[PDB]
């Protein structure tokens, strides 16, 4: 993605409960990589494990696990996404969602049903995290 | 509400970190002083009663 | 990739130099989460952090490195490749060919110059380590 | 015989390390109980030691 600073780092891998634990190891080996706030990033480490293991769980077949990790100098962005089953992996109201908002400054989502094939079964959510 | 059984459920010091955390909005480092545990021990507890809680809810 | 493992994990940064300690980083914490000899992971390190350099010193403006570590029980695959300036980053018999071919098992580029637009400027280099 | 006055260049145990590795053939292991030191310190000085040379050559 063009929009992402120089020092972002898209990771893949396939969207199965058995790669959350690489997940989490490789996410924590960038957040030592880098330079806010250390409470921030460690709120920041549980939201994106949550935000990974509620899109794997939700996952298709065969799916992939995108994720971007974007260290700017203001803040942090993480987004997340993989073709799920659901149109909302975190519905509003629920616990995940009070969960990510506690834990990032801002999270958004993003999904549009209306692309045909696998796109249209693609949920995202990013985390922001500042300071 | 709904919480409340789940939180008391929790073990003990999981519950008080959770609290701390989510109701109080403490940072972890001050709950890592305000428990007098490490921070990374802080993170520890949190992650764990996140994903007690997740799948209770 | 469908042919990559399960436990495959797919990293994309900008080809710059100032990107090649994240990625010795990232590399490095895939491997100790990984099986294969450990004498066999301390030379597949410094192969592919002398992969990346050299893509990353040959890559054109606005190139990505992009980087597949496939963690089979067997074998490890590691492939790396970026748009480049030239056709052959690492020439039979340079010096870096030759430390590629001491350090992994087996050593193998691909290019096609005939494609049009940035993928006739990819070149890429696959790292296979066993046992 | 180009590599020989390049690897003279080198700091002594620098140039220990990568003959042993590259001439010699032996593990990073094996090196670092040859020298008697640790294997983390033998994967420091080759990716030292290649930097220089890969800037060389």
């Amino acid at each position: 993605w063009m929009q992402r600073g120089v020092r972002a780092v898209e990771l893949n891998v396939a969207a199965r409960l058995e790669n959350l634990a690489l997940l989490r190891t490789l996410v924590g080996a960038i957040g030592t990589f880098e330079d806010l706030d250390f409470d921030a990033v460690a709120d920041l480490r549980l939201a994106v494990d949550e935000v990974c293991t509620r899109l794997i769980r939700s996952a298709l077949p065969d799916a992939t696990l995108r994720l971007v990790v974007d260290p700017r100098k203001d803040e942090v962005v993480v987004e997340a996404s993989a073709a799920c089953d659901t149109h909302d992996v975190v519905a509003p109201g629920s616990f995940s969602w009070h969960v990510l908002t506690a834990l990032a400054d801002d999270v958004q989502t993003f999904h549009d049903g209306r692309q045909p094939d696998v796109a249209g079964s693609v949920f995202g959510i990013t985390l922001t995290a500042r300071r | 509400e709904v919480l409340r059984p789940l939180l008391e459920a929790l073990p003990e010091r999981e519950r008080t970190v959770l609290v701390l955390r989510f109701f109080d909005s403490m940072t972890q480092t001050q709950i890592a002083e305000r428990v007098g545990i490490s921070q990374m021990h802080v993170s520890r507890l949190l992650a764990k009663s996140l994903a007690r809680l997740r799948d209770q809810l």
